[PDB]
């Protein structure tokens, strides 16, 4: 988990400030288009149902 | 209690759809104010008209308020509520005027009121 | 261990304190509200193998 | 007052600072796109001006009206303005310069006529009462030559109809990303180019049908091209000015957060003190 | 081969080397081979044929323009819309009407229209300068 | 008065909802400009001098 | 005492107009502070200019404050001040600079000080 996840946290902080910038900006540079469209996938991946915990194998596979 | 496991997916999806349409109309209000309405897409003008209808339809005449306005009260069952909102959000009533939905109680009384307007 | 609301323990301590007339402090919480949570959460610790062996009088030796 | 109202106000000023930072970045990208669309305009006007130079001051010359002066009885101005605010002083410096020169000319007793590009100038010169004879508005950041044909057609028609004796374009010049300057420059009758007739003898054209008919359309297309170039430069200048103005506004908001926080801290302390004294001094 | 440009007031449309081109000149069909003597003519709206070197025929649609041929170069000054006293006058009459009856169109910038409104709402009834004792 | 005053609440409510734009009013659209300039007139209408009271007929006439 | 029935309609009306201008100027200070003075409507810049002129003209040199500033004191009569403020409000001194008004007596002394900058 330390290996597969060291990047996630800063990626999401920066994605969540960028996605704020984007409300006022259409006409986005494609290099930041990539960043928004990736951050959005990963944000969608981390939401989870209430009483369904995951073993570290199932989390590491998904994060991979 | 507003989650699917208790109210069923029908009620839950109707509620979240209504909240989403009203939340989008909040966004479009401030573009309508500046750019005027004709700068909206053909779809966005549709969100606007449906959000305004949904926003009228949430009002209701109470039996105890009759003393304030003389209008008779209406009691609306939950089936009628879900059916009416789910119809409005699907374009079933795109041909009625907005005021047809104001203080009208049940959905079947909107079609009656549209004849008189 | 999970303390469901240490927020509603501080409120209960403020209540049971003011009823003893003890002088209050910031936001009317008692003088030592910091000490209340401090001496609680400082029991959550990892304890090394010699403390375990000494406390348990030698019945457990390898563990932490 | 009271710590809560000030904390709300601080929240709203932080939000304002977010918004103006976003607008700074948006204008900073649109500026590069605008100054690219500006560079794509040069070739057409440059080669058409070389052709006009040949037909005008080459080994032969023609008596076309647009090329030689006459008595100035009235002047026409083509005014370029932004369609959007928050650009700072861009529009008003220009309008003040224009008003000064229009005052000069009206002192000599010659009227003036205005054709407007952009809605800000339209509203301004309506409120000031100038003579606006034609207009186009709402181009935004998609200027197109096909929409400029109207007003320049009006002004050219009125020129060769003898009702104008000089014609200007007033617009900003995107000198550098930190500096733009309003300029009023003449485009009729045609400015004397830095060109020499000596080079012309090398060759001459096979005019089809004949040069007198071609030169007319060349000059009309050239004037249109210069009004278009002025519009695109004014647009790039608008983007640059909005960028720097939003930079200034974001710094002004940041420097105000740090005043509101002093106020907030003072009120926080005051409320703690008053409350704790009202408790301890009520006992016994 | 020779070097051809097709350009407009707004944007370029072609650049590169060519063998021949065929153009429906204003006074008659016309075709340019290398070394053609200097020439200058208007052209009618319609297609022009480029044959790029190695013989790759192409078509471009021009709404009008002017043709200039030189010793080495040739350049076509296209224009972006059909031109003529018939249509430019309608454009001019509309440009007058909109100044006589003060018709202002909205710009198209939805991004600016949103940011401006959020800024107007955030900056409202802020009363900050009463609160911090900034003299002003 | 109950009949006529019902339109004043709505006039002033829409005005309060649009009042934030008064400072950018030049950029506004003519659709909302009319509401924004109607609210100001019905506000200027409610001003009144001291010791000069109005009978219900005069108030109804002006609100009409 | 500030009633039309006590000071007369013209004094009262001048005072109320002065309060109105200075208040409208207070309302603009936050937008001026954030966005700078160029975003103001073309007539709000005029309100700001007249408000600052009125703020200056409210200043006066006292006879007891000579020790502090050297400049000699001035006495301004009421008839002579409502006239000056009515003038500044009606726009008939818009061509003078602000500093022409700082620390003078009646309005004539401002019209004079402007000659000398």
């Amino acid at each position: 988990m330390k290996k597969l996840s060291g990047g996630i946290r800063t990626a999401l902080a920066q994605y969540r400030e960028l996605a704020a910038f984007s409300q006022f900006a259409s006409d986005l540079d494609d290099a930041t288009r990539k960043q928004l469209d990736h951050g959005q996938k990963v944000t969608e991946l981390l939401k989870q149902k209430q009483y369904a915990p995951m073993s570290v194998a199932q989390q590491s596979l998904v994060l991979f | 209690q507003l989650d699917p496991l208790v109210v069923g997916q029908e009620h839950y999806d109707t509620a979240r759809g209504v909240q989403s349409i009203l939340q989008r109309y909040q966004e479009l209000k401030d573009i309508i104010a500046i750019l005027g309405m004709d700068e909206l897409s053909e779809e966005d003008k549709l969100v606007v008209a449906r959000a305004r209808k949904i926003q009228r339809f949430l009002s209701q005449p109470f039996f105890v308020a009759e003393v304030f306005t003389g209008s008779p009260g209406k009691y609306v069952s939950l089936k009628d509520t879900i059916r009416g909102f789910k119809g409005i959000m699907e374009g079933e009533y795109d041909h009625l005027p907005e005021q047809a939905f104001y203080m009208v109680g049940s959905i079947e009384e909107a079609v009656e009121k549209a004849k008189k307007l | 261990i999970i303390y469901d609301d240490l927020s509603k323990q501080a409120v209960a301590y403020r209540q049971i304190s003011l009823l003893l007339r003890r002088p209050p402090g910031r936001e009317a919480f008692p003088g030592d509200v910091f000490y209340l949570h401090s001496r609680l959460l400082e029991r959550a610790a990892r304890v090394n193998a010699e403390y375990v062996e000494a406390f348990t009088k030698g019945e457990v030796k390898g563990k932490t | 007052a009271g710590a809560k109202d000030i904390r709300s106000k601080i929240a709203s000023v932080q939000n304002t600072q977010k918004i103006t930072k976003a607008m700074e970045m948006v204008a900073a990208s649109k500026m590069r796109k605008s100054q690219d669309r500006m560079a794509a305009s040069r070739p057409y006007a440059e080669t058409m001006r070389k052709v006009i130079g040949h037909l005008a001051h080459g080994n032969l010359e023609y008596k076309h009206p647009y090329l030689e002066d006459r008595d100035v009885k009235r002047v026409g101005y083509l005014v370029v303005s932004t369609d959007r605010g928050l650009a700072g002083g861009l529009n008003i410096n220009l309008f003040k310069k224009l008003l000064a020169e229009m005052k000069t000319w009206t002192d000599k007793g010659v009227q003036a006529d205005l054709a407007m590009i952009g809605s800000k100038g339209v509203s301004f010169f309506n409120s000031v009462g100038g003579n606006v004879v034609a207009q186009v508005t709402g181009m935004g950041d998609n200027p197109s030559l096909s929409e400029l044909i109207g007003p320049v057609k009006v002004m050219l028609q009125a020129y060769d109809e003898g009702r104008l004796d000089k014609l200007y374009i007033v617009s900003n010049k995107f000198i550098n990303t930190m500096s733009q300057v309003p300029t009023i420059s003449q485009l009729l009758p045609l400015p004397a180019s830095d060109d020499d007739d000596l080079k012309h003898k090398s060759w001459d054209y096979l005019y089809e049908p004949d040069p007198k008919a071609l030169l007319d359309t060349l000059l009309r297309r050239y004037v249109e091209s210069q009004v278009y170039q002025g519009v695109v430069e004014n647009l790039a200048s608008e983007q640059a000015a909005r960028m720097v103005a939003m930079k200034a506004a974001t710094d002004n908001g940041g420097s105000l957060i740090k005043e509101l926080q002093l106020v907030y801290n003072k009120a926080r302390q005051a409320s703690i003190t008053q409350e704790l004294t009202e408790i301890v001094s009520g006992a016994a | 081969t020779y070097h051809l440009d097709v350009v407009s007031a707004e944007q370029q449309m072609f650049s590169g080397l060519v063998e021949k081109i065929q153009v429906t000149g204003s006074e008659g069909e016309l075709g340019i081979y290398p070394g053609h003597a200097p020439l200058l003519t208007a052209i009618k709206p319609g297609m022009i044929r480029i044959v790029k070197q190695h013989g790759h025929e192409e078509f471009i649609y021009l709404s009008g323009g002017i043709l200039e041929v030189q010793p080495g170069n040739v350049t076509v000054l296209a224009d972006t819309a059909i031109r003529g006293q018939d249509l430019d006058e309608a454009r001019a009459m509309e440009a007058k009407r909109k100044a006589e009856e003060h018709i202002s169109s909205s710009h198209g910038d939805v991004d600016y229209a949103q940011a401006s409104a959020e800024l107007a709402k955030a900056i409202a009834q802020l009363r900050v300068i009463e609160l911090t004792k900034k003299a002003m």
